[PDB]
RNA sequence: GGCACUAUGGGCGCAGCGUCAAUGACGCUGACGCUACAGGCCAGACAAGAAACACUUGUCUGAUAUAGUGCC
């Protein structure tokens, strides 16, 4: 019967002077025994408010914590480009101490269209009997979108994998790599290989693509 | 800010092992307060672990980790420890050790927190990273840029370092987040994009940094052309 | 289990003994007396002690807490 502490929204999109609240519910009374922590990626949690409602230290002023009942609430009365971390909050009213999952609070910008590229596999890995292609979707916004591999326009599914980077600091896009892996047996056993890209800053899906040496 | 928690004593152990972490504490008596472990999932949230209080000596567990581990503080070392034994897998995690602060100055509040050692639970083995080049395309470039990019693949366990050009250009990349893939071999690409002008002009050398394994591996990424 | 009865705090004497030295101290033991002051004993709440539990201390509320001797 451990205290569950159910926060949300999970992730938040907002512009800079936004106000922003991040709710979270115990499941049972616990008190005024919540704090509130921000984490920013790869650093260690701060302490933001403790008490339900208290400022630790050198929190500014456009924090705020507040309680009724049991639902608990941090509170950025007007958004500035330092505090766009996660955030999390804690209830101490009884062991085991439980944490919510965290609220993602993501800066919103202007759309932006990707620039594809896509990377046939090195001579140095075929020498190495498997083959990986590579695509990159470049500097976009927002979050969303899907890359399709087609080999000889047949569409692949299960042999690829994606990753994302996180907000860029400077102009605050994504960028996204995907990674078909075949056989070295497969690589040569077709011609065409095309990187699918349906984005919302694209008016039609860019595909680029490449075909065997093509030197 | 004197106040200062050092952690150390992470690594990498098969399932069922064993690893003691260590918190070592500075500018301030361990005795006089609550130490609390904190734990963090790779890609995960907080998740709480175990503490030991003042004065008694109590400690408390998660159930998750109720028995394997065991904390404690050494009061004239001035530091407190996690026993974790009979790793399981889902133990792997970046360990944070948090001082509890004072009843009337922050609440409950976790006031100082460590600096996170990570801890991996695998029957992998280490293993180096294979670099390969993304060579540049043919430099169509209608936008005068062109981009290059090292595939770091079957690598095991993180992290990495890839620097471009020994610590020089770090404007336009892009490193990317691991993927763990079916092999159980981590692999990353990372990523710059440059003016195509520069292409040939200036040459490009990831610097791929694997300490886990002791490789520190250097490719230079170019075309191939006919 | 119920019901009565008594006893329970500090001091202060009184004896008796121990306990260490070996000569003095020092203890307990006494429903063993002496006194006016009171407090002990138990449970709960709250506050502070570097204090979530435990520990210590204080305040507040309830009376409780022990025994012994009878009776049911």
């Amino acid at each position: 019967s451990d205290i569950q502490m159910t926060q949300s929204p999970s992730s938040l999109s907002a512009s800079v002077g936004d106000r922003v609240t991040i709710t979270c519910r115990a499941s049972q009374s616990v008190s005024s025994a919540v704090a509130w922590y921000q984490q920013k990626p790869g650093k260690a949690p701060k302490l933001l408010i403790y008490s339900a409602s208290s400022l630790y230290s050198g929190v500014p002023s456009r924090f705020s914590g507040s309680r009724s009942g049991t639902d608990f609430t941090l509170t950025i009365s007007s958004l500035q480009p330092e505090d766009f971390a996660t955030y999390y909050c804690q209830q101490s009213y009884s062991f085991p101490s439980t944490f919510g999952q965290g609220t993602k609070v993501e800066i919103k910008r202007t759309v932006a269209a990707p620039s594809v590229f896509i990377f046939p596999p090195s001579d140095e890995q075929l020498k190495s009997g498997t083959a990986s292609v590579v695509c990159l979707l470049n500097n976009f916004y927002p979050r969303e979108a899907k890359v399709q591999w087609k080999v000889d326009n047949a569409l692949q599914s299960g042999n690829s994998q994606e990753s994302v980077t996180e907000q860029d600091s400077k102009d605050s896009t994504y960028s996204l790599s995907s990674t078909l892996t075949l056989s070295k047996a497969d690589y040569e056993k077709h011609k065409v290989y095309a990187c699918e890209v349906t984005h919302q800053g694209l008016s039609s899906p860019v595909t680029k693509s490449f075909n065997r040496g093509e030197c | 800010s004197e106040v200062q928690l050092v952690e150390s004593g992470g690594g990498l152990v098969q399932p069922g092992g064993s690893l003691r972490l260590s918190c070592a504490a500075s500018g301030f008596y361990i005795s006089y307060s609550s130490i609390h472990w904190v734990r963090q999932a790779p890609g995960k949230g907080l998740e709480w672990v175990a503490s030991i209080s003042p004065y008694s000596g109590s400690t408390y567990y998660a159930d998750s980790v109720k028995g394997r581990f065991t904390i404690s503080a050494d009061t004239s070392k001035n530091t407190a420890y996690l026993q974790m034994n009979s790793l399981r897998a889902e133990d792997t995690a970046v360990y944070y050790c948090a001082r509890q602060g004072y009843r009337r100055r922050s609440g409950r509040g976790f006031d100082y927190w460590g600096q996170g050692t990570l801890v991996t639970v695998s029957s992998a083995s280490t293993k180096g990273p294979s670099v390969f080049p993304l060579a540049p395309s043919s430099k169509s470039t209608s936008g005068g840029t062109a981009a290059l990019g090292c595939l770091v693949k079957d690598y095991f366990p993180e992290p990495v370092t890839v620097s471009w050009n020994s610590g020089a250009l770090t404007s336009g990349v892009h490193t990317f987040p691991a993927v763990l893939q079916s092999s159980g071999l981590y692999s990353l690409s990372s990523v710059v994009t440059v003016p195509s002008s520069s292409l040939g002009t200036q040459t490009y050398i990831c610097n791929v940094n694997h300490k886990p394994s002791n490789t520190k591996v250097d490719k230079k990424v170019e075309p191939k052309s006919c």
